[PDB]
């Protein structure tokens, strides 16, 4: 298994306290139930089936964001070795099974508020001694950290080995053909979440490949013309709703393995991710792999927010550092369409039309989000959506480098 | 009767058949994740599980 | 028209709604064709 993890709590965007009200906690972690594997309990195949368009939690990412903020107020044992209370609520037991209002006879100490708190598993010995039951904490803390480390989109990791796929993964994928991305992401989250597993497990390699294939198809390098061992992802028409992808297997030409093992970190540079299910699912799915296997290497600090500079066990600028790339969906879509034309899947006339459709679609997402922010100003004390500026929708980021990586990743 | 058939996997199947019978006296490591020396030999019916 | 955005609204986008506040009667949805193989339909069931 993996007997240790490191983490980092969220950042207050100038506000003095963590951003969530009692109702958020009461609804998102109430009923005295275990909160430790709930991230997919409020997701589905598509936005149309979800109440993400209005009222509280008016975004795809909204619920998971608040969850992360909520956890930041109660992860003190991995920072100071002691359970605490915040606004009258604390854990029921040293195992951190669930939350409850504080007892009246012997209340625990009140938590002193702080932000961007580094976390070590070793600070709380009982965790390791009860690893078999406290395992789910590992995954969620990792997820929270991977999101907390970045503004705009969360960070996740990619890698491709020099070897071909093992047979076991091939058979597993051959049973996941018609599945949409969201369902796939759930299984990955469900797998790593509920009991310890060793990194040398078939599922671990399986999900690792999925993240690779998803990105390769996202960049358009993997298509009906060119596929990874026969697999690739298919994206919905931009004319109706491009926020959907399904797995496919095909008799097209198979891409050759890279000359050397490739790996990097990724994130979305633009606010569109907050209301785009494929981004959320892809990030969560990829993060699940790193959760069970740990971080392969320190993340490059060069292009990260100020609070992310030089975080112990997480970020670095030395030799043993993996760079992190980022992209904007709109330029990415244009690149994907261009690759399709060069592969001959479409004509030039179609490519122009696809760009117009996707840009129109993205504009709606931006228009919705920007209107939603002023509806929920962060000064209100809870953050349903991460703050941003209008110019953030126009950043091209490192998109050119990103497609270059896929170029080298699937030769 | 091995070489008479046309199945490309026939050589491997022939090999594993003996391997099954010798699991106790001559145990070896089959370097294929998801398979064991006691897996029924007839099921080794694919490349990559060789 | 408010209850039929996906039928008369020129600016309707697939995958939207106002569920917590209002109910729309005409929408877009998915349908499936799952099969339910038995255990023996998954693997070689015999002695191993």
């Amino acid at each position: 298994a993996q007997r240790q993890f490191f983490g980092l709590t969220y950042n207050f965007y100038g506000q003095p306290a963590p951003l969530f009200d009692l109702n958020d906690l009461q609804e998102l972690a109430g009923c005295y139930a275990r909160p430790w594997t709930s991230r997919f309990s409020h997701l589905a195949i598509s936005t149309g089936s979800l109440p993400v368009w209005s009222a509280r939690y008016p975004s795809v990412a909204s619920r998971n964001i608040i969850v992360n903020t909520l956890l930041g107020a109660h992860l003190n044992p991995f920072a100071g070795g002691q359970v605490t209370s915040h606004q009258g609520i604390t854990w029921r037991d040293p195992v951190l099974s669930s939350l409850a209002p504080v007892p009246a006879i012997q209340p625990p100490p009140v938590w002193a508020v702080a932000e961007n708190v580094p976390l070590d598993s070793n600070n709380y010995p009982t965790y390791v001694l009860n690893l078999s039951s406290m395992w789910p904490i590992n995954q969620d803390v990792h997820i929270m950290t991977m999101w907390a480390l970045s503004d705009q989109g969360p960070i996740y990791h990619l890698e491709v080995p020099v070897d071909p796929m093992p047979a076991a993964t091939t058979a597993a994928l051959m049973a996941y053909i018609g599945v949409p991305i969201a369902h796939l992401a759930q299984t990955a989250y469900r797998f790593a979440g509920q009991l310890p597993q060793s990194p040398d497990s078939t599922m671990v390699s399986t999900i690792r490949w999925l993240s690779a294939i998803w990105f390769g198809s996202l960049t358009g390098r993997l298509n009906r013309s060119r596929t990874c061992n026969g697999f690739y992802f298919e994206f919905a028409k931009p004319a109706l709703n491009p926020d959907q992808a399904v797995l496919k297997w095909n008799d097209g030409a198979r891409a050759a393995p890279p000359a050397a093992a490739q790996s990097s970190y990724m994130r979305c540079i633009s606010p569109h991710w907050q209301h785009q299910i494929v981004e959320v699912a892809g990030a969560l799915m990829s993060q699940s792999v790193t959760a069970v296997t740990g971080l392969p290497a320190l993340i490059d600090e060069a292009t990260l927010p100020a609070w992310s500079q030089g975080v112990a066990n997480l970020t670095g600028n030395g030799q043993g550092v993996v760079p992190c790339l980022d992209y904007n969906p709109v330029p990415m879509a244009a690149a994907r369409h261009l690759q399709w034309r060069q592969d001959g899947l479409i004509t030039a006339a179609q490519e122009a039309q696809l760009n117009n459709d996707y840009t129109a679609y993205a504009l709606t997402i931006e228009r919705h989000l920007t209107a939603m922010l002023v509806a929920n100003p962060i000064a209100a004390g809870r953050m349903p959506i991460q703050p941003f500026n209008a110019a953030d929708f126009g950043q091209a980021g490192q998109t050119a480098a990103a497609v270059a990586l896929a170029q080298a990743m699937f030769v | 009767a091995g070489p008479m058939t046309s199945d490309p996997h026939s050589p491997v199947k022939v090999f594993m058949a003996l391997a099954n019978l010798l699991a106790q006296p001559e145990p070896i490591a089959i370097g294929v994740p998801g398979m064991h020396q006691t897996t029924p030999a007839s099921q080794f019916s694919h490349p990559g599980v060789w | 028209p408010l209850r039929w955005p996906g039928l008369v609204d020129p600016n309707y986008r697939v995958g939207t709604n106002d569920l917590p506040n209002r109910i729309t009667l005409y929408n877009s949805l998915y349908r499936y064709n799952f099969t339910y193989p038995t255990l023996d339909g998954i693997m070689y069931v015999r002695s191993a």
